[PDB]
């Protein structure tokens, strides 16, 4: 049964540095863009909406526009990879990725900023 | 539920706008 896993559910990061939190999802041989839904959120803010290969930038929260970034190269590898450039203190909190690829599951990652 | 996820992102984005 489709299950999402995370390598790290706590990330401790320095303020102002870059970070990449990851959610691993089962992919087999090839990736079907037309079947993948990926969602990234933290607390009460939208970060990423990427639905069957279409990313809607209008729904992304303003505090993440121009800093928040989903590395689609890794998607072929079964990795939902969120990249936030120049992290702030406000970037600390509970993050959540949501993947649909056949089945559907989510996991949570705590991000702490020194 | 991916359909539920779309509804929450739509509501929250609409609120921020
Ligand atoms: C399920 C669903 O699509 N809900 C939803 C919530 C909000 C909005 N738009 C606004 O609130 C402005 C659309 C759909
Ligand atoms: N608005």
């Amino acid at each position: 049964a489709f299950t999402v896993t995370v390598p790290k559910d706590l990330y401790v990061v320095e303020y102002g540095s870059n970070m990449t939190i990851e959610c691993k999802f089962p992919v087999e041989k090839q990736l079907d863009l037309a079947a993948l839904i990926v969602y990234w959120e933290m607390e009460d803010k939208n970060i990423i909406q990427f639905v069957h290969g279409e990313e809607d930038l209008k729904v992304q929260h303003s505090s993440y526009r121009q800093r928040a970034r989903l590395l689609k190269d890794q998607l072929s590898l079964g990795n939902a990879a969120l990249q936030i450039t120049d992290v702030k203190l406000q970037d600390a909190g509970v993050y959540r990725c949501m993947i649909s690829y056949g089945g559907a599951d989510y996991k949570r990652i705590t991000v702490k900023v020194n | 539920d991916p359909a539920l996820w779309q509804c929450v992102f739509a509501a929250r984005s609409c609120y921020e706008e």
